[PDB]
């Protein structure tokens, strides 16, 4: 019990444990993703203006 | 002679048998002090992998 019940814990707590991750890098990357389009279109709208 | 032969064989078929009968259950034991090592081995399994 101890030892297949520990092991499927270890396994999917590996497996949040690195989504948490891609997670928190999938919103700081959100988040440059988010400069670039604010900074790319506001260039882009004295073009367009 | 057959008589005899009959005792003594009666007799040490008993023995053998109560005999194996301790030795088996003391594998049984060493099975279970065996399956506790065995048990504290796939604790530090677990939590190393």
């Amino acid at each position: 019990a101890v030892e297949s019940t520990g092991n499927a814990k270890a396994e999917a707590e590996s497996r949040a444990e690195a989504a948490r991750i891609e997670g928190e890098g999938s919103v700081l990357q959100a988040k440059l993703k988010a400069q670039a389009l604010a900074i790319e279109t506001e260039a882009e709208l004295e073009r367009v203006k | 002679t057959n008589s005899q032969e009959a005792a003594a064989k009666h007799e040490a078929q008993r023995l053998e048998q109560e005999a194996r009968g301790r030795l088996e259950r003391q594998k049984i034991l060493d099975q279970s002090e065996a399956e506790k090592a065995r048990k504290e081995l796939l604790e530090l399994e677990a939590m190393s992998m």
